């Protein structure tokens, strides 16, 4: 009541009171059980990319999207995320990817 | 989808191309679990309040 | 109650003015040692 | 807080950004209230070999 | 049931808590109109067989 | 509640029966005490 | 680093600069030189940034 | 029926919460209308402002709704004042006043 | 314990002052609750932003300080119209009406 009227002093009655009694302590997280690497080296790697007249859609499904993996050969000039952020994105699933 | 809240068990049928359950447009009540297909249902960490 | 349950005041069936409005016929009120009575 | 990095890490500095700069090296923190100052160094930091 | 809860609360808490308390006047208000319009005199009386 | 988002509905103090028993000794009263009713005894 | 990398393996400089502001006193400050300071008028101020 | 009078006060009760959840359908122009999208979605420094305008377009909704409920609550006080008046003037005693 | 309704009309009126201030204490999104701070350390034209989420957030906080006085005036208002047919009935004549 004194957080919530945000004064020492309460005056006789019955007041409602926002929660400040619960704070959860532990974090529990739940994936599909998907094990298998997502096919990044095709789509990255690959000897020929077609040209931009005729840009080529790859279908990416039933696989685990690990971005660290990509640091280690490759370092990528711009890397620009529009509606999601850069960060949360390991921590985020995705429905329908094209690359 | 993250969050913070009570999970119970839902007895609402979800069709195979649907996934989440908004009871309320704002926010979510339902989800179907990805490991275990059985529908669980988020109610609030908070009751009515007191 | 038919409100809900209270839990921190003791029930009389003696019935006194409402001081405080708990609600749904019921009241709440500080009296004797001292406590709240229900 | 200075060092030296690549060119295309530079944009890992940013705050909000992920790399293997920001991750595992240096991580600017959501509200950093601050500058970024890069430059490039290529005639004092490389050398032939 | 957002994870940054508190601040919430904190950010924008008092505001809200001023709209329950006129919701709570408006409740206080009919109950009052309540005991007005029905309970004029306490005196309680047997119905008559 | 949760489905309302929040919004909850408070029972009167005065119950229905409470209300019901108001009415009764004020019929009570009208038909058995004339105007003598409020006035005390 | 090499020199004959291209410009996205050249060295790059960087400098963070992290700070605080207008929540402590101040140790450090601008090219504004101080003026005069006018006692109960209404002027435009600018007191430790 | 005669009494449906206070059928429609119930109705607009009624009327009134659902008009109320409607405009929680709406996201008030930000990303996406549920708050845990937003929260998981973007991160905390883009996300102060787009959390900033759902909860903002929520809170105008419940300003709007008070403002609405006061004005029934005054509408309703209005009524129950006349039922006093004729509580006291027709019930406990006799009323020379016509119509 | 007597003399409780004026005491209450005294308490609501400072509970009301005093939830002004504590609502106007918030930044409201803002980055810095004091107006002073974003003119001296942000440039006006990504600035107006802050500015009006503060300002707007202050005067809505205002709307519902004017809302709770006008319902506070409300009961205000019931209460002496009550004294005031009183005094037109109770004092300056003999009432019939009982109670
Ligand atoms: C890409 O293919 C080349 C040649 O096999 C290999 O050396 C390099 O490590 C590969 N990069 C990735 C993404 O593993
Ligand atoms: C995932 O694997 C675990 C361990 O084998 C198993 O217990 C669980 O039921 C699996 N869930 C499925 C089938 O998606
Ligand atoms: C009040 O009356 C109830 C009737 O069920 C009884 O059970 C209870 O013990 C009484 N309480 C007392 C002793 O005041």
């Amino acid at each position: 009541t004194k957080c919530t009227l945000k004064s020492f002093t309460v005056e006789k009655g019955i007041y409602q009171t926002s929660n400040f009694r619960v704070q959860p302590t532990e974090s529990i997280v739940r994936f599909p059980n998907i094990t298998n690497l997502c096919p990044f080296g095709e789509v990255f790697n690959a000897t020929r990319f077609a040209s931009v007249y005729a840009w080529n859609r790859k279908r990416i499904s039933n696989c685990v999207a690990d971005y660290s993996v990509l640091y280690n050969s490759a370092s990528f000039s711009t890397f620009k995320c529009y509606g999601v952020s850069p960060t949360k994105l390991n921590d985020l699933c995705f429905t329908n990817v094209y690359a | 989808l993250t969050g913070t809240g009570v999970l119970t068990e839902s007895n609402k049928k979800f069709l195979p191309f649907q996934q989440f359950g908004r009871d309320i447009a704002d926010t979510t009540d339902a989800v179907r679990d990805p490991q275990t297909l059985e529908i669980l249902d988020i109610t609030p960490c908070s009751f009515g309040g007191v | 109650t038919r409100a809900g349950c209270l839990i921190g005041a003791e029930h009389v069936n003696n019935s006194y003015e409402c001081d405080i409005p708990i609600g749904a016929g019921i009241c709440a009120s500080y009296q004797t040692s001292q406590s709240i009575i229900a | 807080d200075s060092f030296v990095i690549r060119g295309d890490e530079v944009r890992q500095i940013a705050p909000g950004q992920t790399g293997k700069i920001a991750d595992y090296n240096y991580k600017l923190p959501d509200d950093f209230t601050g500058c970024v100052i890069a430059w490039n160094s290529n005639n004092l930091d490389s050398k032939v070999g | 049931d957002s994870t940054e809860c508190s601040n919430l609360l904190l950010q924008y808490g008092s505001f809200c808590t001023q709209l329950n308390r006129a919701l709570t006047g408006i409740a206080v208000e009919q109950d009052k109109n309540t005991q007005e319009v029905f309970a004029q005199v306490k005196q309680i009386y047997k119905t008559p067989p | 509640a949760q489905k309302f988002n929040g919004l909850t509905v408070l029972p009167p103090l005065l119950t229905d029966e409470m209300i019901a028993q108001y009415t009764s000794a004020l019929l009570a009263g009208t038909i058995t005490s004339g105007w003598t009713f409020g006035a005390g005894a | 680093f090499q020199p004959t990398n291209g410009v996205g393996y050249q060295p790059y400089r960087v400098v963070v600069l992290s700070f605080e502001l207008l929540h402590a006193p101040a140790t450090v400050c601008g090219p504004k030189k101080s003026t005069n300071l006018v006692k109960n008028k209404c002027v435009n101020f600018n007191f430790n940034g | 029926s005669a009494l449906g009078k206070l059928q429609d006060v119930v109705n607009q009760n009624a009327q009134a919460l659902n008009t109320l959840v409607k405009q929680l359908s709406s996201n008030f122009g930000a990303i996406s209308s549920v708050l845990n999208d937003i929260l998981s979605r973007l991160d905390p420094p883009e996300a102060e402002v787009q959390i900033d305008r759902l909860i903002t377009g929520r809170l105008q909704s419940l300003q709007t709704y008070v403002t609405q409920q006061l004005i029934r609550a005054a509408e309703i006080r209005a009524s129950a004042n006349l039922a006093a008046t004729k509580m006291s003037e027709c019930v406990l005693g006799q009323s020379k006043r016509v119509d």
